[PDB]
């Protein structure tokens, strides 16, 4: 039998969408199987997150598998929560708690807390990007005062802004002028090079400085010491290639053609993309011994209908939503758990250096026990 | 003939509530037909806005209706569904709330910046250490503004995030933290409840009033509770955009608290509330928007239907709403009200109070031109 | 109540004279609750007497 | 064959409850397994009776 | 040193309570949640019975 899902796809999203393919391929069985209704939608505009939001509850889907950003989180957490519509996503963990929410994606805060007090840092740049979103930086200086922390803390989402010069002026400041050596980014994974690129124009004995990449994809782009001016940089990573999970499936994921599978032939993958294949993994899983109902016909949706038709009631939805919660498997982002908000749980989060011969693993944060252990 | 508008509240906007029904029948009942070209009618709905569900439900229904304008409120959550909305549908948002982070259209915001007040104060002062507490309820701007500003003057600011804390004895190690660093100066950047949690937890602790220097950054200055810290011989700084001496101001006042409390609950039981003040600005702005509109006999009609309509096409009028907008130049309880091309408030004035051992007073005015201005 | 019923409602709107029929109690799962914007109209209308 | 239909409910509303029972009834179940607590007690006892 | 009373309606030593649970906990978490991570409550020997 199968069951009718939502997928709803940022823009530029596509190895995101080529591992959420694979994953309905490598999950589906003769007796199981999922189908998906794409939408893409620019994230950022929260009328055409409801349209799309919208539009798939008139579809009578079981599940929604999207993504949202910091300007939509709101209207996707309001819709589901109303409609009692379950929406497994990889975006940015919400910091409370919402009904109807799947988080594929774990909590970085607690192992970039864990990670300065690791390295004994008691003064460093917090480089962050306001339309990322401010709940890291924040998490960083609640700690601060009782850490005993000296954060300067200053918006990189500025620096090709109308702010870009006062940017540049922040960074030239402490750079320069206060000689601040630690730094840590919290940034778009994509984006860490051309800030760094930045940094060392301004900055100065920069092969002395210390990045830390608050980001769960530290070796999702191309990391080169030369391209880091010879500096220490350290992050933290979610998917473990020395896995044989992760192995055999990047054996597999490296010669999908580049063309037909957009991000694919490559040998990493990036943690959002790694995310949505485990979704599709979780959703299989949840939603495989759920009822059969009567085999319907799936028909085009009408945004309208989340004012015309009511919201699911609340005992149907929320079947589909504890069956979501109860899934325990292993995916590429290692041990998968939720607890009863669908935040993940019970997971590690592999904490990197990079060395002479490359990145390396030297250590790790468990959710359980919430320290950086040193292997 | 006859203009309707919508109206957004939220909780804990009654006051702002009755002063709308107030200032649109002031418009109504006025003789001079000169002044009241056509009727102007609004149909309110009151929304809960911790659900952006239950938000794009509300804008919706106003939005069916076929309103020629929408007033209203939004909080850090439903901010992006609002101005999203108003701005895909080119439909004009007209709000006492705190004024956007980003640039956007369609928002005409009657609430004046608070930064660079903050920033020329700061210099008048000469402040170089001091510390910084906030919360994000009204943006990040000033924060961000204030993290920069840090490095450009190389300022020594401990700053901390204190809009999670619910235990009141949280604040008292924060300030005993910042006593063991010397700190005498507090830039306050809070919602005005929790500035009064603060300067109470003053009190008790004691001697943090004689040689210490609140500056108080909410231009809701008249209703924090303050006295006590000023009885013990603490400076204080505020801001406010009503001034009580204001010929306009004293009018309304007279007759507003002469208003029954049925009718018009909010007037007699508590001081107006600055967002009061805007609130009558705004009708002053709609009013002359419109009044202009028809001088220059262009025409606005909508219809108007679904929200989500795909498309999606706004309607050509809109433009003209939004320019006619913010083009107007009038006076109102908040002083001269002017709108540059994002909706800011532009050539305002910002009145600086302060209290000190000797008196309190007006110790000057801000604006943009001059900036700080003593007298 | 009937003074406070009359005090709130005589100023609502005229909907369209529609017919007045007989009710089903099945109606209680077969249709949907009133749009929460209009009630809360009424509603309001009542507490502000 | 012994078949069931599940419904769950909350309880904290007399009318969560009485559509919750409602449906299953109108499925035509033979009797009806389930749980009451001091607000729902009334709703099912009375329905059943 | 407390004195302590207490109740029961379900004998962990009747052959019929010792065969249901000896079988209930080999039941896998999916299918059947709360059968090994909690001791079994009374109110689920009623479910059965």
């Amino acid at each position: 039998n199968s069951i009718q899902i939502g997928g709803l796809f940022p823009r530029g999203a596509d190895q995101e969408y080529s591992a959420f393919r694979v994953g309905m391929v490598q999950f589906s069985t003769s007796e199981f199987r999922l189908t998906p209704h794409i939408d893409n939608l620019e994230v950022a505009n929260s009328f055409a997150v409801t349209n799309a939001f919208c539009s798939q509850f008139s579809r009578g889907v079981y599940a929604i598998f999207g993504f949202y950003d910091k300007k939509s989180v709101n209207t996707i957490t309001s819709f589901c929560g109303t409609l009692h519509v379950s929406f497994i996503t990889p975006s940015f963990p919400t910091d409370g708690t919402h009904p109807f929410v799947i988080q594929m994606r774990p909590d970085l805060k607690g192992a970039l807390l864990s990670l300065i007090e690791y390295y004994q840092w008691d003064k460093f740049a917090y480089l962050y990007d306001s339309d990322r979103g401010l709940s890291t930086l924040q998490a960083v200086l609640d700690s601060a005062a009782e850490k005993k922390w000296q954060v300067t803390a200053i918006n990189v989402g500025n620096i090709n802004n109308d702010k870009k010069d006062e940017t540049y002026r922040s960074l030239f400041q402490d750079l320069e002028l206060k000689k601040e050596r630690r730094v840590i980014l919290d940034c778009e994974r994509d984006k860490v090079n051309d800030i760094v690129d930045q940094v060392i124009t301004i900055g100065k004995h920069v092969k002395g400085y210390h990045y830390i990449i608050a980001n769960l994809g530290f070796t999702d782009g191309d990391l080169l010491k030369i391209q880091f001016g010879g500096a220490n940089v350290s992050g933290f990573q979610i998917v473990d290639y020395d896995d044989s999970l992760v192995s055999k499936f990047i054996e597999r994921w490296s010669t999908l053609e580049e063309k037909e599978y957009p991000g694919a032939h490559t040998a990493t993958i990036k943690y959002t993309s790694a995310l949505t294949y485990d979704a599709v993994q979780v959703m299989t899983e949840a939603f495989r011994c759920l009822r059969k109902q009567r085999i319907e016909i799936s028909r085009r949706g009408n945004a309208g209908d989340c004012l015309a038709n009511p919201a699911v009631p609340w005992g149907q939805g929320v079947e589909i939503e504890r069956a979501l919660k109860q899934v325990q498997v292993e995916g590429l982002s290692g041990n998968i758990k939720f607890d009863q908000n669908g935040k993940r749980i019970n997971y590690t989060i592999n904490i990197m250096e990079l060395k002479t011969n490359g990145p390396r693993k030297i250590g790790y944060w468990s959710e359980v026990d919430k320290m950086v252990v040193t292997l | 003939n006859t203009i309707s508008i919508g109206g957004l509240f939220m909780r804990n906007t009654v006051q702002e509530h009755s002063a709308f029904r107030f200032a649109v029948q002031l418009y109504n009942t006025n003789q001079n037909t000169t002044e009241k070209p056509f009727h102007l009618n609004y149909h309110v709905d009151h929304l809960d806005s911790s659900n952006s569900f239950s938000v794009t439900n509300a804008f919706c229904s106003q939005f069916s209706r076929g309103v020629y304008a929408i007033f209203g409120f939004y909080d850090q959550m439903s901010m992006n569904t609002l101005t999203s909305f108003c701005g895909a549908l080119h439909t004009s948002f007209v709000t006492p709330s705190f004024p956007t982070d980003a640039d956007v259209q369609f928002v005409i915001q009657m609430r004046p910046a608070l930064k660079g007040a903050i920033l020329s104060l700061l210099s008048y002062y000469k402040w170089e250490k001091f510390v910084y507490l906030y919360d994000t309820e009204r943006g990040f701007s000033v924060l961000q503004a204030i993290m920069e500003a840090a490095v450009q003057n190389n300022w020594q600011v401990t700053a901390r995030s204190v809009g999670n804390i619910k235990d009141v004895q949280e604040f008292r190690r924060i300030i005993e933290e910042m006593d063991r660093r010397q700190e005498k100066r507090y830039l306050i950047d809070c919602e005005v409840e929790r500035i009064n949690t603060i300067l109470e937890q003053v009190v008790i602790l004691g001697k943090h009033s004689r040689g210490y220097h609140y500056m108080l950054a909410n231009l809701g200055f008249t209703d924090i509770l303050l006295e006590r810290v000023m009885h013990g011989g603490a400076n204080i700084t505020g801001f406010q955009i009503v001034n009580n001496e204001n010929p306009m101001v004293q009018q309304f006042i007279q007759r507003w608290v002469r208003l029954d409390e049925c009718e018009f609950p909010e007037a007699k039981n508590a001081p107006l509330k600055y967002t009061s003040a805007l609130t009558h600005d705004a009708i002053l702005v709609i009013a002359e928007a419109f009044r202009y509109l028809r001088r220059q006999r262009v025409d606005v009609s909508r219809s108007a239907g679904d929200c989500l309509a795909n498309p999606a096409v706004p309607w050509s009028q809109g433009i003209d709403i939004e320019r006619a907008l913010k083009m107007v130049q009038v006076q109102g309880m908040t002083g001269n009200i002017q709108f540059d091309t994002y909706g800011r408030r532009t050539n305002y004035t910002i009145d600086v109070y302060e209290m000190k051992v000797s008196g309190s007073r007006k110790a000057g005015y801000w604006n943009e031109y001059e900036r700080f201005v003593p007298f």
